[PDB]
RNA sequence: CAGCAGGUCUCCAAGGUGAACAGCCUCUGGCAUGUUGGAACAAUGUAGGUAAGGGAAGUCGGCAAGCCGGAUCCGUAACUU
RNA sequence: UCUGGGUCGGGGUUUCGUACGUAGCAGAGCAGCUCCCUCGCUGCGAUCUAUUGAAAGUCAGCCCUCGACACAAGGGUUUGU
């Protein structure tokens, strides 16, 4: 119930239509974080390595139009943080994008 | 309410649209949009040209 | 009886239109606009049908350095007319006239845009073409 | 903690431009406490260091 | 909206007012179908079946 | 939203005299109301309260 | 007067395109964008661009901007020492 | 709580113009084998045709969705005749 997973894509080109040539890529991941922060309560979030690649394999200024990415929330078992929980969101490589939905994944 | 035919694509232009273009030999052509306007006025063949209802008339398409 | 119906007008002073009748004349040089009463800064244009001051630049001799009427009979600017089409002739043609209305040539080559016929009933006479 | 030392030792005995040069980022501890060359040369033997290859500039 | 407050009496505001056509084409661009129905007999079959 | 009205213009006089034209108009969509009270104004020599 | 877009004498010079040690891209080598970043994209600005029709009618003045531009085959006037 | 809004997807509309792959006896021709057959076979080969009015985008400020996902009376500061 609160260490779910499950499946999102996310389309880019809403959220970054309107911003300059320079600053689209790192908006991008900006806009990542805040798309996780709406389903996922924690507003601690963790951008995996494989998916910063993802979001900059094609330069700066031509940011992929749909990607489809794994929100997961954790445990944060380690750390003394001021917030109990944190999301660890990963990149799912994914070939045709037509008729795709969120979907409830089982970890 | 004269419906007529455009002078390059072929589709239907509607009274209030389309613009009217006319020679100085004496006849006239007509222009559903710029985008039909500017293929004409360089010169270039609908026939070859995919989306134009004679490249569907010479190419046997559809029906 | 007849009504102007403003159009789109795009032919300022200094515009040089062909010559479309047989006078001799070539081009004519746009000196003024017959009926514009002004504005500050605001260059005096014409549209087709209007009569307008023109004077010929090259072509015949007898009738260069002098001043003569003119109406225009085709333009280059798509002007749009009361049922909503938007027309140009892909040129910008005038006839020399005098003040009546009589032209000093016969024959017109190129159509007359279907405004300048009925203002001047003297050059749709001549026109081989309309619109 | 601090490998700005480190990388500019592994230039010199590599002879590689410390582009080339690639510290182990997982297993860090040991080698910020070799200050010097052959401290790093032995890590050399143990694989901590790589001379990572060169970008390929096809000519085909 | 509101009614006017002058008397209206001229040829222009008292003419009786007959429609003959009405132009449903798409604004979201240069459209060319007044409706589907148009479209589809003109468009004829599509790869999507 | 906005379309295009043919029409035939009637007009005595003019030079569009029984022909068509288009005309650019004004789609104003006006649900009906519902009623939901009343007021009443007094005239004064201080206005109209 | 400074970690100042200023000034200061020299060695070596990869690959492609291309006449070229011209301009552009890449390798070796070097760096974090040059006394800071985040959020919006108002006016007026600085630096770039585009404009239907006319083509200098603007202005002291074609100022600025704009046109042509490389190579190959023709062809090339007045004048002249 | 007219249960609503958000996200995705689905269509509608539209922008451009026929995607990759496959197949072809199209394809200026060229090369190999040789049953020296060269309409014989196999390869390279700008481009052409069928799939293919195809492929791609489509609100960030376009229209319906009740098709899926979760969320939604939750927080803080003040206000008295």
């Amino acid at each position: 119930n609160e260490v779910v997973t499950r499946e999102y894509t996310i389309n880019i080109h809403k959220r970054i239509h309107g911003v300059g040539f320079k600053k689209r890529a790192p908006r991008a991941l900006k806009e990542i974080r805040k798309f996780a922060m709406k389903e996922m309560g924690t507003p601690d979030v963790r951008i995996d390595t494989r998916l910063n690649k993802a979001v900059w394999a094609k330069g700066i200024r031509n940011v992929p139009y749909r990607i489809r990415v794994r929100l997961s929330r954790k445990r944060n078992e380690d750390e003394d943080s001021p917030n109990k929980l944190y999301t660890l969101v990963t990149y799912v490589p994914v070939t045709t994008f037509k008729n795709l939905q969120t979907v409830n994944v089982d970890e | 309410m004269k419906v007529e035919l455009c002078s390059f694509s072929g589709y239907k232009i509607y009274p209030g649209h389309g613009r009217r273009y006319a020679r100085t030999d004496g006849k006239v052509f007509q222009f559903l949009n710029a985008k039909c306007e500017s293929a004409f006025l360089s010169k270039r063949n609908p026939r070859q040209i995919n989306w134009t209802v004679l490249y569907r008339r010479k190419h046997k398409k559809g029906q | 009886s007849g009504a102007k119906f403003r159009i789109s007008l795009g032919l300022p002073v200094g515009a040089v239109i062909n010559c479309a009748d047989n006078t001799g004349a070539k081009n004519l040089y746009i000196i003024s606009v017959k009926g514009i009463k002004g504005r500050l800064n605001r260059l005096p244009a014409a549209g087709v049908g209007d009569m307008v001051m023109a004077t010929v630049k090259k072509g015949k001799p007898e009738l260069r350095k002098k001043v003569h009427p003119a109406v225009v009979i085709r333009q280059r600017k798509s002007y749009r007319r009361k049922d909503g089409v938007f027309l140009y002739f892909e040129d910008n043609a005038g006839v020399i006239v005098n003040n009546k209305g009589e032209m000093k040539g016969s024959a017109i080559t190129g159509p007359v845009a279907k405004e300048c016929a009925d203002l001047w009933p003297r050059i749709a006479s001549n026109a081989g073409s309309i619109a | 903690s601090m490998l700005r030392l480190q990388k500019r030792l592994a230039s010199s005995v590599l002879r590689c431009g410390k582009k080339k040069v690639w510290l182990d980022p997982n297993e860090t501890n040991e080698i910020a406490n070799a200050n010097s060359r052959q401290q790093i040369r032995k890590l050399i033997k143990d694989g901590l260091i790589i001379r990572k290859p060169v970008t390929v500039h096809s000519r085909a | 909206l509101r009614k006017s407050l002058l008397v209206q009496t001229k040829r222009r505001a008292l003419e009786k007012i007959d429609l003959k056509f009405i132009d449903t084409t798409s604004k979201f661009g240069h459209g060319r179908f007044q409706t589907v129905e148009e479209k589809k007999a003109f468009m004829g079959p599509l790869k999507k079946d | 939203g906005m379309t295009h009205i043919v029409r035939e213009v009637d007009r005595p006089g003019s030079k569009v005299n029984k022909k068509e034209v288009v005309e650019a108009v004004t789609i104003v969509e006006t649900p009906p109301m519902v009623v939901v009270g009343i007021v009443g104004y007094v005239e004064t020599p201080r206005g109209l309260r």
